[PDB]
């Protein structure tokens, strides 16, 4: 009886969940279904709280580990002919308008950015990381720059001084 | 013939899969009859959806964290093992019991 | 007549009628109270079968008990079922979406047999669902319906077949019961009766007989006369009791060594033994009535015996004898003949209270071998009923049988017509019935035992035609199941008034006379020869001395809904199914005018549908309002009737109940006292009065399409509302708990001035497609960004903002104001299901005009969407100035048959302007056998032409001939039926006359709103990249097998390569085609399919190497 | 008893009739069209049918 | 009927070896995902069942050999591995079908190809398409043989992208984004700007 | 029009001649029998059910 | 009582894809008892273990 007790909790379900979960999870089953049958009535979350002496938070929690999945293959209409797994929508594909609305945005923002001079662009592009995946810190543009970080960050607040123009601001509002 | 499929076909040829042939097409042998953590909701490690075996689950990224961008592509994190590469892999990757 | 507040609707019946029609929801009410084993229904049995009053769980509880261990020392027995009040009424179960219920109490027994111990105790067996006033069901706050299933009832059924190589009459014989096994008695190619018993085919008859026992003396005796017999018992081979046993049990077993007392068992426990072969009292009286062996004994011992089978034996040998009658010895003579499987004697009608039954007894043996396993594990002396049994599995059918069966329904209603026949409805397939692939071309058919128990029109007209129809009129269900139809008795040609309901099979032994027959207002008939309908459906003349019955009235062979269509008898039946089937379709307007001309089969249908309110008790009226009406009775009481001033139906159609009574006014007990939906002043109304014209116009009205006149959208003559309903909750999550706020992130203050401060809308802010109703708000979790957002937010200064936005946004193409918030809550302690936090539902109401493309139809069958809108002064006027409203086309009318619309049109006219029949000099001849009060009528006068009995041909040429003038003296129609118009548009007059008058057309559930889409670019599939389906989300057409071979068809390749490639799967092909059309460069070269690629992988894991070749 | 197409039986006896000639006798035959479309030369439009 | 299958095998580069399985391929998870949906609930793939059938007989029946059993217990463990594997292939070929929950028959990996619902007369011959559209018919007598009527409502959610980059064009909006939510606001020159299109 | 392009053996299968030459009628019991005489040295050919 | 809205577990993000430098990286060359080799490229500054499960 061990062995077929042990080998049920631990291959019943499709998402493995270890035994002593398994075992409070058949406890508060057992509770409830015999509070159900002394009782009449189908309990409160706080009366198998107080029955199991354990926290009506920690009841939920439980209730919602207990909840088996479903199958992508059954039928969902009234005759049978569509799947439910046709009628799930794929929410990590590409939005299509947003991709081609940020490589316009890319493009804006080059312009932007060109309007510029060239350290001014070249320190803002280094320290926000565009032309590569990492940005750059203050001491590294500083040292490819050939000055010091407070020349880099005084540089830096300038810029930023004067990217909020709405001269530069106005053909990015639309774009957040 | 052609494995990255650019279009430029003449012929499909069907035939019956050996062992050697099955054996060549896995990446990894799934041992577990396991599918995701109970409870942080991530693959199981050697599972029917292991991250090691049939790739990342996000893009480029490993299972511990420690190469996280397109600048580590295409090495193996040493303890982890998982390839770093796109996410789209998931759906080309086969894996292989032996029975 | 005989309903206290009837309004005046003179009728043109010929013939009086001598049966009221019944109540229309008997068979479903009845069933119910014979289930539950109410006291109206214990005293009606007592009226009609005395014997036994038995309900439907007593008799599941009695088949039950006793219940004992293997030893025989313990038992445990059921006793007295008994309910109690229910938890909640009616109205609060379909606001708070609980399901209107009554618990379960029984009286258990357990019994000690060795010492003896009796333990009584009241188990509470489970919560039972309970019907409502109407009879439809109440699950989970929505209404539900359960429809009645016809089966095959069990017996024997004995039919021959040719082989059409010999050219024999092979016959047969199938003993099928409830729940058991089968066996056939075959006659094969030769003379050998094979005996295939549960289909493993070998055996003659000898083996079962001395199998049962039976010697070749017994045998020579019984069987002696038949030469097959003979035969048989010569071509025997085997000769012993023990050896018959020993071959029964090898072919029946095989893989289990026999023994000779597990073959003295195994046949006694397949076809006696009653726990394994229970044909029910239905196949009881059945089998004993077809072969003839009890007639007065009552039905008990439900299994089989070895009498029964040797009567089935001789019966199918003396049927291959070619022999007229039998009787086995011990019973009464019978007749001898082959049967049938669609007459109307073996299709009986498992209606809901057996159907409730049999879910319950299929809960009930779970729980017993629940019982009688934990009845030995535990310990002796120690249990008690409470802790034997488990309800669980009782309960669990109950709920699985309600939600989520075929046939229990979800309950329609967009008009009370619909709503009465979604009930009293009857279907032959579902669970335990056969599928649409298995339905023969011979179960659709009307065979000629349906005249009276089905309707032959009604039906739908998809694939599934025959298989679905109704109840007929007066129709009533049997005990056992069959559909009983009332006769009224003629004796020595003197019909009398006394009625007996009769079953197919007396109908079949007597004969039936017409309906419509000349009596001699006596009970005589006038001629001699008198139309009559045979046994077999034969239709012959007879004369009047052997005709015992007749029917009680026409319409008797046609349902509810049919019977509302005038003029039937001229139309088609195909026409006629598309009226009856288009009738229930209307939608409620908001004014609901009652039709001019009808049937009388209006107001007993609308009062018996239950969706009017009726006084049911007498008295006087105290206050009203358009809310609550307070009656005060005779004696001192008082009782307040609350309306339902705009409910959503199940369909999103509004359900307005306004009063239609004074604040000084009597009313009596039956009186209607509100209007429904789709009524008025207690009758039914589906649409309007509609002046058309007949003539084609300019090719608008071209090919069943309608024209209207802009007065239809000007005054509101045809405007429905529809009241849809949105739904969100607020539950937890693994990262945090949603809250339902104003505070939106990347939202601007412009979406949130319609919102109030707890997050959802006002009460009565309109709203367009995309508008925010609640404002909800998840946490994100943690996310990198792009370098491109980061340096933006920092060039504004504005923050991360970590939580994502979700709301609940209107859908597309949707408007209207804001009704009404019913928002739960978890601290307010309502029942919500776990997980979840916060609910909240949200009514949007519109107001829908008509519009061209929306679908009307008449009462015949003529259909046609709306062609164009016309404005009211270019539509042809009659020569009073007066413009007509619809223009229907000619073309339609002569090759449909269905010229009972011409009929109707004239008698609208006839009826709007209202006639005077001047008998100056007598009464004239075509009016002679007219009722009085019909030879004048006022103007606006209401009249009613019943189904098959009502306005002559001739008398619609007379009351067409006298027709009198409006304000002036003015005959706008002459005698045709016909008037001179004017064209509108040019100036002329028409130079033909053409027919005009009053039409009644309906506006169908067919609107262009809710079919009317289009798509750019939505969602996609989860396992392959395909666009999705359908309207609900936002979905792309099927481009198909047959389109594709359309275009291959053409020689137009690159567009097939566009519509599989760049359009549905080429993952990296849509964006590239977005960029190059948004940009303005061309179209670029597409790719290969990812569904290619997924079955590439599929075949690759199917082991089978497919390696693709460059070269 | 194998069913081949005309065009490519007859170019068979073109390239027996030499190196040792014999001819592979053949009669012609009709046959359904379940029958023809199921032996055709693709794998991929049969399997799909 | 035997030298067509036997020929079939000689003729060609084939071993008859490979009717006999030694190791079975696991098809990607992408093609049978555990999506979760809305509110924490999970979807299986229907495979997931068959192959953790085959994985957890496998171990058993590795561990049963390499504890040393008698012939009984190995011999039903071999043949429950068989008939897992056959079930994995082709649901309902040999015996009884294996039933899920709710006594629904498990769909197999042949049931993603056979009849209606497989891949090829449902996914691959026929798809469905975007740029699309559906609604009711009438009768349009004052048009020409080569026209037909539309809807303006509709023919603005078809001929989105091109409208898009018109008013784009022609300096009613900014960039793409303010041009999209001007068409989602139906702002009244996108039908002089839709007629052009 | 089915069971043409399918080429199945018809219902009402009526046999043909197989050579020229005259008849041999008879009217049998139940199902009758016709046989073809050659205007050669052959076998004459029986049609029997 | 929601709408269909299914996401696999897992995020997608979208970065430049260069090809034209990557991280240096050495390779290791693993055997297993049966005579087979297998290559796993580790990165440079990487503890190689001195087992691999293959
Ligand atoms: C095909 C079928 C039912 C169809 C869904 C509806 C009727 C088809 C006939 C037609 O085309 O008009 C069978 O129905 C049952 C057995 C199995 C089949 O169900 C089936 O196999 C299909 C579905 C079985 C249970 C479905 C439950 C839920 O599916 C939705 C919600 C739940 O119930 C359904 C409600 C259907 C009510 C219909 O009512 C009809 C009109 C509309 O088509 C519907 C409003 C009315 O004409 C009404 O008079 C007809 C009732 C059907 C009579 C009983 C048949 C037995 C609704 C479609
Ligand atoms: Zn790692």
């Amino acid at each position: 009886r061990q062995a077929i007790t042990r080998a049920m909790a631990d291959q019943a379900r499709t998402i493995r969940i270890p035994v002593h979960m398994v075992e409070v999870i058949n406890k508060l089953g057992r509770i409830q279904r015999e509070l159900l049958q002394d009782l009449g009535r189908e309990p409160t979350p706080e009366e198998l709280a107080k029955e199991m002496d354990i926290t009506p938070e920690k009841v939920l929690e439980i209730q919602q580990y207990a909840r088996e999945p479903i199958s992508l293959d059954q039928t969902i209409g009234d005759e049978g002919d569509s799947q439910l797994g046709d009628f799930i929508e794929d929410s990590e594909a590409v939005v299509a308008v947003d991709a081609v609305s940020f490589t316009l945005l890319q493009d804006q923002l080059q312009s932007v950015l060109d309007t510029l001079s060239e350290r001014e662009a070249g320190v803002v592009r280094l320290r926000f990381g565009l032309t590569d995946g990492q940005p750059r810190t203050l001491d590294e543009i500083g040292q490819v720059y050939g000055v010091t970080r407070e020349r880099i960050r005084q540089i830096e607040s300038k810029t930023m001084s004067k990217l909020r123009h709405p001269s530069r601001s106005q053909v990015l509002r639309d774009y957040l | 013939g052609a494995m990255l499929d650019v279009n430029f076909f003449d012929e499909l040829r069907i035939g019956l899969a050996t062992a050697e042939d099955i054996r060549q097409w896995s990446y990894g042998e799934v041992k577990k009859p396991e599918t995701i953590n109970y409870r942080t909701l991530k693959p199981e490690k050697d599972g029917l959806f292991c991250e090691k075996i049939f790739g990342p689950t996000r893009d480029w990224e490993c299972y511990c964290g420690k190469y996280k961008r397109v600048r580590f592509k295409g090495i193996i994190c040493e303890r982890c093992g998982v390839e770093v590469t796109r996410a789209k892999v998931r759906r080309e990757r086969m894996g292989h019991i032996e029975l | 007549n005989s309903v206290p507040g009837a309004p005046n609707r003179v009728s043109f019946a010929k013939l009086r009628e001598p049966l009221e029609v019944p109540g229309l929801l008997d068979v479903q009410t009845d069933s119910f109270e014979w289930l539950i084993g109410s006291p109206r229904w214990r005293e009606s049995a007592a009226e009609r079968g005395d014997v036994n009053p038995v309900g439907g769980l007593e008799e599941v509880l009695y088949e039950l008990s006793p219940i004992e261990d293997f030893s025989g020392s313990m038992s445990l027995s059921f006793s007295d079922p008994r309910f109690d009040d229910v938890k909640a009424p009616v109205d609060e179960c379909k606001d708070k979406d609980m399901t209107y219920a009554a618990p379960l109490f029984v009286t258990a027994e357990f019994i000690n047999n060795n010492t003896g111990e009796i333990k009584s105790q009241t188990v509470f067996m489970g919560d039972f669902p309970m019907m409502t006033e109407k009879g439809t069901f109440i699950i989970n706050g929505t209404e539900r319906v359960v429809v009645s299933q016809l089966v095959r009832s069990p017996g024997v059924y004995f039919d021959e077949t040719i082989d059409k190589s010999t050219d024999k009459t092979l016959h047969s014989v199938k003993v099928i019961p409830s729940r058991g096994a089968w066996l056939e008695f075959d006659v094969d190619k030769r003379d050998t009766v094979g005996v295939r018993i549960d289909r493993k085919r070998r055996q003659p008859v000898t083996v079962l007989l001395k199998a049962l026992g039976w010697t070749s003396e017994q045998i020579v005796e019984r069987f002696g006369f038949s030469e097959i017999m003979r035969s048989t018992l010569e071509k025997d081979n085997t000769v012993g009791t023990d050896e018959a046993l020993l071959d029964i049990y090898r072919k029946l077993r095989p893989g289990e060594p026999p023994t000779k007392e597990s073959a003295q068992t195994l046949l006694e426990n397949l076809f006696f033994k009653e726990k394994r072969y229970d044909l029910a009292r239905v196949g009881r009286y059945k089998v004993n009535k077809k072969l003839g062996l009890h007639v007065g004994e009552p039905i008990t011992s439900s299994t089989l015996t070895e009498e029964d089978v040797v009567a089935t034996i001789e019966y199918l040998v003396r049927l291959h004898e070619g022999q007229t009658t039998m009787t086995v010895p011990g019973g009464v003579e019978v007749p001898v003949e082959t049967d049938d499987i669609d007459h109307f004697g073996n299709r009986r009608l498992r209606t809901v209270g057996e159907l409730i039954q049999n879910q319950i007894r299929v809960g009930m043996s779970r729980m017993e071998r629940v019982v009688r396993e934990r009845m030995t594990t535990q310990d002796v002396e120690a249990i008690t009923p409470q802790t034997l049994i488990n309800i669980r599995p009782v309960v669990a059918a109950i709920k699985e049988f309600f939600g989520t069966s075929q046939l229990s329904q979800f309950m329609d209603q967009n008009n009370p017509l619909s709503g009465l026949t979604h009930k009293r409805r009857l279907s032959a397939l579902g669970p335990g019935g056969l599928s649409r692939e298995r339905a023969g071309l011979e179960v659709r058919d009307v065979h000629p035992s349906h005249y009276g128990r089905m309707c032959p029109i009604e039906t739908p007209e998809g694939p599934n035609i025959g298989l679905i129809g109704s109840l007929s009129v007066y129709a009533r269900v049997n005990p056992f199941g069959f559909i009983e139809t009332p006769y009224r008795k003629v004796v020595d040609g003197v019909v009398s008034d006394e009625i007996v309901y009769l079953t197919a099979d007396e109908e079949d032994r007597h004969v039936v006379a017409q309906a419509n027959s000349p009596i001699d207002a006596d009970g005589r008939f006038v001629e001699p020869r008198v139309l009559v309908r045979r046994k077999a459906g034969e239709v012959e003349y007879v004369p009047s001395s052997e005709v015992d019955y007749m029917d009680v009235s026409p319409r008797q062979m046609v349902s509810v809904a049919t019977a509302m269509i005038p003029f039937l008898e001229h139309d088609d039946a195909n026409r006629a199914l598309m009226g009856a089937n288009m009738q229930r379709q209307a939608v409620p307007l908001v004014r609901s005018e009652a039709p001019l001309v009808g049937t009388g089969m209006e107001l007993r249908a609308a009062i018996d549908a239950g969706d009017v309110v009726v006084a049911e008790e007498s008295g006087v009226i105290e206050e009203v309002s358009a809310d609550y009406i307070t009656v005060m009775h005779d004696n001192g009481t008082r009782r307040t009737y609350r309306m339902r001033k705009f409910a959503r139906s199940n369909h999103g159609t509004c359900a307005n109940q306004c009063p239609i009574v004074d604040a000084g006014d009597r009313v009596e007990a039956g009186q209607v006292i509100a209007d429904g939906p789709c009524t008025d002043d207690g009758e039914m109304a589906l649409g309007k009065n509609l002046l058309v014209a007949i003539m084609p116009w300019e090719g608008h009205n071209y090919e069943d399409a309608i024209i209207l006149s802009n007065r239809l959208v000007e005054e509101d003559v045809l405007t429905s509302i529809h009241i849809e309903e949105h739904e969100i909750d607020a539950r937890d999550t693994k990262l945090g708990a949603e809250e339902i706020t104003r505070d939106i992130p990347n939202i601007s203050d412009e979406v949130l001035a319609d919102l109030d401060e707890r997050g959802i809308v006002r009460i009565g802010a309109e709203v367009r497609d995309g508008d925010i109703l609640v404002g909800k708000v998840t946490p994100k979790g943690e996310t990198e960004l792009t370098p491109e957002e980061r340096l933006l937010r920092a060039i504004f200064g504005e923050k991360a903002r970590e939580v994502r936005d979700t709301s609940l946004k209107v859908p597309h193409g949707e408007s209207g104001k804001v009704i009404g918030i019913r928002v739960f809550s978890r601290e307010d302690e309502d029942e919500l299901p776990a997980g979840v936090n916060e609910l909240v539902r949200v009514y949007v109401a519109q107001k829908r005009k008509i519009s061209d493309g929306d679908k009307l139809a008449g009462r015949h069958g003529n259909k046609g969407v709306i062609g164009k809108i016309l404005p009211v002064e270019d539509m042809p006027f009659l020569a009073d100035g007066t413009p007509v409203d619809i223009i229907l086309n000619t073309h339609g009318v002569p090759r449909r048959m269905n010229i009972g619309q011409i009929l109707e049109t004239h008698l609208g006219w006839c009826a709007h302007s209202g006639w005077k029949v001047d008998a100056a000099k007598g009464v004239p001849d075509w009016a002679a056998r007219l009722p009085d009060e019909l030879l004048e009528a006022q103007p606006n006068a209401i009249v009613s032409t019943p189904v098959f009995d009502g306005a002559q041909e001739a008398e619609l040429q007379g009351l067409l001939s006298c027709t009198l003038p409006n304000r002036d003296g003015d005959v706008l129609v002459d005698a045709d039926g016909k008037a001179m118009l004017f064209d509108g548009r040019s100036g002329e007059p028409f130079p033909y006359p053409v027919t005009v008058g009053y039409m009644y057309i309906m506006k169908l559930h067919h609107l262009v709103d809710d079919k009317i889409h289009a798509r750019s670019t939505g969602p996609y599939s989860m396992i392959t990249q395909q666009p999705l389906g359908g309207k609900a989300q936002f979905g792309g057409q099927r481009f198909g097998e047959m389109e594709c071979w359309a275009m291959q068809a053409y020689g137009a390749a690159y567009t097939l390569q566009e519509l599989l490639t760049i359009k549905s799967d080429d993952t990296v092909g849509r964006v590239k085609v977005y960029e190059a059309i948004v940009k303005g460069e061309n179209i670029p070269e597409p790719g290969i399919p990812e569904s290619f690629k997924v079955l590439l992988k599929e075949l690759q894991s199917l082991c089978l190497n497919v390696e693709v070749l460059s070269s | 008893g194998s069913l081949i197409d005309r065009a490519e039986f007859e170019a068979e006896n073109r390239r027996v009739v030499a190196e040792g000639g014999e001819p592979a006798a053949g009669r012609p035959v009709l046959m359904g069209i379940t029958k023809a479309s199921l032996a055709t030369d693709s794998w991929l439009s049969a399997a799909s049918f | 009927k035997r030298l067509k299958v036997v020929a079939a095998f000689q003729q060609s580069g084939n071993s008859p070896m490979g009717m006999v399985l030694d190791a079975v391929p696991v098809i990607p998870p992408e093609l049978r995902p555990m999506v979760q949906l809305d509110g924490g609930r999970f979807a299986t793939s229907d495979l997931n069942d068959l192959y953790r059938r085959v994985i957890n007989r496998n171990n058993r029946l590795k561990r049963l050999i390499d504890l040393g059993a008698p012939e009984i217990i190995v011999n039903n463990e071999k043949r429950m591995l068989q008939e897992s594997v056959d079930a994995l292939f082709d649901n309902g070929r040999r015996g009884r079908p294996v039933t899920g929950p709710g006594n629904r028959p498990l769909k197999s990996l042949s049931d993603l190809l056979k009849g209606k619902q497989g891949r090829f007369r449902q996914n691959l011959l026929g798809k469905r398409v975007d740029y699309s559209g559906r609604s009711v018919i009438v009768v349009g007598p004052q048009l020409k043989l080569h026209q037909c009527g539309l809807p303006k409502l509709m023919a603005l959610e078809l001929f989105k992208p091109f409208v898009m980059k018109r008013l784009v064009d022609l300096n009613h909006a900014q960039n793409i984004k303010s041009a999209k939510r001007m068409v989602e606001r139906q702002r009244p020159q996108v039908w002089d700007v839709l007629e052009e299109v | 029009v089915q069971e043409l392009f399918e080429a199945r053996v018809p219902r009402g299968k009526a046999p043909i001649a197989d050579v020229t030459g005259r008849v041999r009628l008879e009217d049998g019991e139940r199902f009758y029998k016709i046989t073809i005489v050659p205007d050669d040295g052959g076998e004459e050919v029986v049609y029997d059910k | 009582d929601r709408v269909l809205r299914g996401s696999r577990l897992g995020a997608v993000s979208y970065e430049t894809d260069r090809n034209h430098d990557l991280a240096p990286r050495q390779i290791a060359r693993y055997r297993t008892d049966n005579g087979e080799e297998f290559e796993v490229p580790f990165a440079d500054d990487a503890e190689i273990p001195g087992t691999w499960l293959c």
